[PDB]
């Protein structure tokens, strides 16, 4: 049972905006040991069976996952207003993390995040679960040497595979597409794909064989890897499991001086 | 009421899932009657033309249809049909039924309704006439649904292989075309056919797709009125086919398709009554009092249900053409 007694949660400051309700930072007095630092997801329209049914699902799917790079579900307070209690990634959102530390983070660390991210995403495909919004803005930083993927609830045109724009099909292979943009965002230190480019043009550009530039200082093997993620024909994109191993040697390569 | 249970109300509001499971789950906390049900569902999608909607309740192993009176209660409608055949055997279905004096060009300024009427009519067509329709009509329409459903792709996206592949493999062409269309010809020929007849509809937005969908459908499918074999007269009785619709009010057919004889428009109606016709036999009377005319317009229907349906229909139109919420029965 993931049910938590509200007495054991002190709600704190607010840290995000989802589209059910705000995200808060808080404290959890477990008897496990001392006062854990949690993130608390809340719901605005609790006064309705429908919204609650779905809001809770997020927590109920998250149960099934256990992985070093996916935020844990600590528990749920199922009584109005409903709260999902999960682990706090203290160092915050990846884009802001990278921007601040543009000139203090090495290539190896950047490649490390991409890799960790891919262990997460490989983990999820092994569970048939499709994310639908892989992007830096949905990646939280737990430590210097540790990022985690967050969510998981049901338009980011600049991130999406063509087939997601054209025919609203979301699959593992569309995920791989978005992951590529994500590596690009990482390697660009949280700079958005297609800044200064209207959504509707972006769709045409991609339609015409155009792709995101190779980020400066990104090592060619890796950029080669990103471009594979952006095969238009979904079947030509690598599986997450191959990305993982690709990214591994690429990292060991950079680490190996 | 005793239970108390669910009531799945199947509708035609697009929900990007599977059109078979488009339904509102309406639990105990709403409302108390039928005019209740409707108002909840239509208001979710901010409907303008509320006068046009009705609730249909049909058993899924029979062709007989029950239109539900606006004021008839929630529980006591459930407790007159449902409680005789295991409850998981009735289909509750919201439908457009009462059309304005120019529905297409009116539904235009009401997006939610136009898509609803589209979906409803599309579903009838796909369920009734798609297979013995002229095949290139079936081609033109399906392409139009593709064009509508996927508003974001440039008109030549299907030209690319992987795009067609997505429609053929993942979404399935049966979602746009009847089984016979797909089985009749080779797959590679099918590919060429779809891309090509698509070229004429490539440029149209959502509305224009819908409108041309109707335009192409109307000369081969009845959807602008309902027709009833019945009788007329309060002593001398004549078999006629009745056309009830916005463009000719209440009319009779003979047969066909001579310029139908207009009897009464909807503003000229004052009262509606229906009985078990006794006499005897399970037939149904219908009696319309009409402004100016002394003796009422009697209608003899083959069954009680048919009259209860004819009633709901003129009842629905009388409400609309006036401005009334109180029924005319
Ligand atoms: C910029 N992206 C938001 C940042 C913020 O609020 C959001 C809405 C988003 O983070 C995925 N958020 C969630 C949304 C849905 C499920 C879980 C989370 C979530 C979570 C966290 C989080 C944090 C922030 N945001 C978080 C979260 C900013 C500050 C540090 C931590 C978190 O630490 N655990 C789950």
């Amino acid at each position: 049972d993931y049910e938590i007694q509200r007495e054991r949660i002190e709600l704190g400051r607010c840290i995000g905006e989802g589209q059910f309700g705000d995200v808060h930072q808080g404290i959890y007095m477990s008897p496990e040991n001392p006062a854990l630092a949690v993130a608390i997801k809340t719901c605005k329209n609790c006064t309705s069976d429908s919204v609650r049914e779905k809001f809770l699902q997020e927590a109920l799917t998250m149960r099934q996952f256990d992985h070093p790079h996916i935020v844990k579900l600590i528990g749920v307070i199922t009584e109005n207003p409903v709260w999902i209690i999960m682990e706090l990634c203290t160092l915050g959102e990846l884009r802001s993390f990278l921007q601040v530390r543009k000139y203090s983070l090495d290539l190896a660390s950047l490649i490390l995040y991409a890799y960790q991210l891919s262990t997460a995403l490989a983990y999820l495909e092994s569970k048939r679960f499709v994310h639908r919004d892989i992007a830096a803005r949905n990646v939280l930083v737990s430590s210097n040497d540790c990022v985690k993927l967050g969510d998981f609830g049901l338009l980011p045109i600049k991130w999406m595979a063509p087939e997601s724009i054209n025919f609203r099909r979301f699959t593992s292979a569309s995920d791989v597409w978005m992951f590529g943009v994500c590596m690009w965002e990482i390697l660009m230190h949280g700079v958005k794909p297609f800044q200064g480019v209207k959504n509707n043009d972006v769709i045409g550009r991609i339609e015409n064989g155009e792709r995101l530039p190779m980020p400066p200082n990104c090592p060619p093997t890796l950029y080669s890897l990103m471009t594979k993620c952006w095969a238009y024909d979904p079947s030509r994109r690598p599986r997450f499991t191959e990305l993982k191993a690709q990214l591994s040697t690429i990292l060991e390569e950079e680490k190996l001086q | 009421g005793a239970m108390e249970r669910v009531l799945k109300v199947f509708h035609y509001f697009e929900n990007s899932s599977e059109p078979t499971t488009w339904a509102s789950i309406i639990r105990h906390g709403d409302a108390t009657d039928v005019r209740g049900i409707i108002q909840k569902i239509v208001d979710c999608h901010k409907v303008k033309n509320v006068a046009c909607y009705g609730l249909r309740l049909s058993h899924l192993q029979s062709e007989e249809v029950h239109w539900l009176h606006l004021d008839m209660g929630v529980s006591n409608v459930r407790e007159k049909f449902e409680l005789a055949h295991p409850p998981e055997e009735w289909k509750y279905e919201l439908r457009i039924r009462y059309l304005p004096k120019g529905f297409l060009n009116q539904f235009t300024e009401d997006k939610p309704t136009l898509n609803f009427f589209y979906q409803q009519v599309k579903n009838d067509y796909m369920l009734e006439i798609a297979d013995q329709v002229d095949q290139e009509i079936a081609l033109k329409l399906g392409c139009l649904e593709i064009r509508r459903s996927y508003g974001e792709m440039r008109g030549n996206a299907l030209e690319k292989k992987s795009n067609y592949e997505v429609l053929e493999k993942d979404v399935g062409l049966r979602r746009f075309f009847p089984k016979s269309l797909l089985d009749s010809v080779k797959a590679k020929t099918l590919r060429k056919l779809i891309q090509q007849t698509f070229r004429q509809f490539a440029n149209l937005n959502r509305e224009e797709s819908i409108l041309k969908f109707f335009e192409i459908l109307s000369p081969v499918y009845r959807f602008d009125k309902e027709c009833f074999k019945c009788a007329l007269g309060s002593s001398w009785i004549i078999s006629v086919e009745l056309a009830i619709g916005p463009e000719e009010g209440i009319s009779y057919l003979t047969d066909k398709g001579a310029n139908p004889t207009h009897l009464a428009d909807f503003n000229q109606v004052q009262t509606i009554q229906y009985s078990n016709s006794e006499d005897k036999d399970r037939k149904g009377m219908l009696q319309l009092k009409i402004a100016g005319a002394p003796e009422p317009l009697t209608v003899t229907a083959p069954s009680l249900t048919i009259a209860e349906n004819m009633a709901d229909l003129i009842d629905g139109y009388c409400r609309l053409v006036n401005g009334a919420t109180q029924s005319f029965i």
